[PDB]
């Protein structure tokens, strides 16, 4: 159809096309009058355009040369994008990550030390706090 | 000025103390808030 | 250029190093260049970094010695593609103009044309932004990938 | 120092001091580990009385454990740091991704982590970990 | 030679005081806020 | 019909215990308030 085609390919060469949109029909015809090409190469068709074989690639090829600078640049764009947003992502992950190494070398530091079997012995008897805690934690879960 | 000396090593121990302990509880303070708020972040998108 | 940024330079240089000394491959020197706003596209990447090959980009590391005339050389750039690019590009490429512009389309065109990207880059790009039509606002994307 | 961590301590320790003096002698912790089982050789009594500068007092043990306490933190925040470090949010990592992971986060990490933790942990028989308890192991929730 | 190693010793310990009282504030500061951002967080979680 | 036993010569030779009267006398005395309300809200909330 003409408008699909027009806003689709317009981009070869809209020099001098008038913005405000006439016709469709004969907006179409006024582009491809300024892309020279062949009228026996398509079919001006009323409602919709026909073409013939293998022009649609001549085209589409003629589009996509035009392409590639937005291509590249809104490629290399969002690549570094990603890449600051998944670098503080790591960064915070590190933070989070030094935190527990921090606590895991405490704990080798610790796991060994001789006292640490006898004073784990005798926690589990003293629960008065954690009975407490318990109570009033089993209150609000039972409550939700 | 001995005794003004060892009343300086003094007040500079307590002061050192004093920022140690300071920046330890900082420390702990902000890795646990970073921590936190994350954690929260996380589990309200997961809830979301 | 200044030791005014060149603290935190140092910090995000040694922050993603391997083996914690100064040393961190091509590929990720390059990633830590577009994470500090600096992204260009890979080729004047490589043409800077003495035009390598690929193994030499996976197997030989840098200094953070020449990461500052790496980065001076990038800042010559001093300018990349511009929004009302992006935005106009976005708005022709769409087949009916509808303020918005398919999904498929987008990802197939991105992973398949010019510097080539995996299917899940673009994929968690577009993620969150998804809607039935299939059709995204491109300006709400693209306004954020610039400003982020 | 921490208030629930101090107050447990010395609720322990009165509660071991089987003499109320304050000071720690080998009567208390060779009667607790009596009747808990086998009698602890005199041995490590004696080397468990070597740190303090003689009877384990209050503040003496009060201070010991807090140098070799101090710079640790709750479950809570390991846990917190923990759940953004998985997107499933369940708690249920896998060990080797652990291993991959420990070698070179931040600073570099060598095997000996890595085999102890696996040989202390509730792994699974393929490589997952839950944290959800063995957190709170390492903040004494169980062991 | 000690009147000059203490007046090192005190102008040292006056500069470090100095700089650990500075950056405890802005550690107590960075920890108010990062409270009342987790606050914030988790009010606007609810709302969503 | 063999543990009934152990239960019913326990609570024999206890109630002529004087230290076992001694214990339920001290449990009501001060100290059923707190552990028993505990227990006891428990129960009625599992129930409902």
């Amino acid at each position: 159809v003409f408008q699909e085609f027009r806003q689709r390919y317009e981009i070869l060469a809209a020099n001098a096309i008038p913005k405000g949109f006439m016709d469709g029909k004969q907006a179409c015809i006024l582009m491809i009058k300024a892309l020279e090409l062949d009228p026996n190469l398509y079919r001006i068709g009323q409602s919709k355009i026909f073409f013939r074989t293998g022009v649609l690639a001549h085209l589409e090829e003629e589009r996509d040369l035009k392409i590639t600078d937005v291509i590249i640049a809104f490629q290399a764009q969002c690549r570094g994008y990603l890449a600051r947003k998944a670098f503080a992502k790591r960064q915070q992950q590190l933070t989070a990550m030094k935190v527990i190494q921090r606590n895991c070398a405490a704990y080798l530091k610790l796991r060994n030390w001789q006292w640490w079997r006898l004073f784990t012995k005798v926690k589990p008897l003293l629960q008065v706090t954690r009975q407490e805690e318990e109570m009033q934690a089993k209150d609000e879960e039972l409550q939700r | 000025q001995v005794e003004e000396m060892k009343t300086q090593l003094e007040e500079l121990e307590d002061e050192l103390q004093a920022a140690e302990d300071a920046k330890l509880r900082l420390e702990v303070n902000m890795q646990a808030m970073k921590s936190q708020f994350e954690r929260d972040l996380q589990a309200r998108d997961e809830q979301n | 250029f200044s030791e005014e940024q060149t603290a935190e330079f140092k910090e995000a240089f040694q922050l993603f190093d391997r083996t914690g000394d100064g040393k961190i491959l091509y590929s990720q020197c390059g990633d830590v260049m577009r994470a500090l706003g600096q992204n260009p596209t890979n080729a004047e990447v490589m043409k800077v970094l003495g035009n390598p090959k690929s193994d030499e980009m996976n197997l030989k590391t840098l200094n953070f010695e020449q990461f500052l005339p790496m980065m001076q050389t990038i800042a010559k750039n001093k300018d990349q593609g511009c929004f009302e690019d992006y935005v106009e590009g976005l708005r022709v490429f769409d087949k009916e103009g509808n303020g918005t512009v398919m999904g498929a389309e987008i990802r197939h065109v991105l992973v398949t044309l010019g510097e080539k990207m995996t299917e899940e880059e673009v994929e968690q790009l577009v993620a969150g932004h998804e809607d039935s039509n299939g059709c995204i606002n491109y300006e709400e994307l693209v306004r954020m990938v610039l400003s982020g | 120092f921490d208030q629930s961590q101090i107050q447990e301590f010395k609720e322990a320790f009165n509660m071991i001091d089987q003499n109320r003096d304050g000071f720690i002698d080998k009567e208390d912790l060779h009667d607790m580990l009596a009747s808990m089982g086998k009698n602890p050789t005199d041995e490590y009594l004696e080397g468990m009385m070597s740190e303090a500068p003689g009877p384990i007092n209050f503040t003496m043990f009060l201070t010991m454990f807090g140098e070799k306490l101090n710079g640790t933190d709750p479950e809570d925040v390991i846990r917190n740091a923990f759940a953004c470090f998985d997107e499933e949010a369940s708690g249920f990592i896998h060990e080797d991704h652990l291993r991959e992971l420990l070698t070179t986060m931040g600073d570099r990490f060598t095997d000996e982590e890595v085999d102890e933790m696996y040989r202390e942990a509730p792994i699974d028989k393929k490589g997952n970990f839950n944290y959800v308890e063995f957190t709170r192991i390492l903040k004494h929730g169980a062991k």
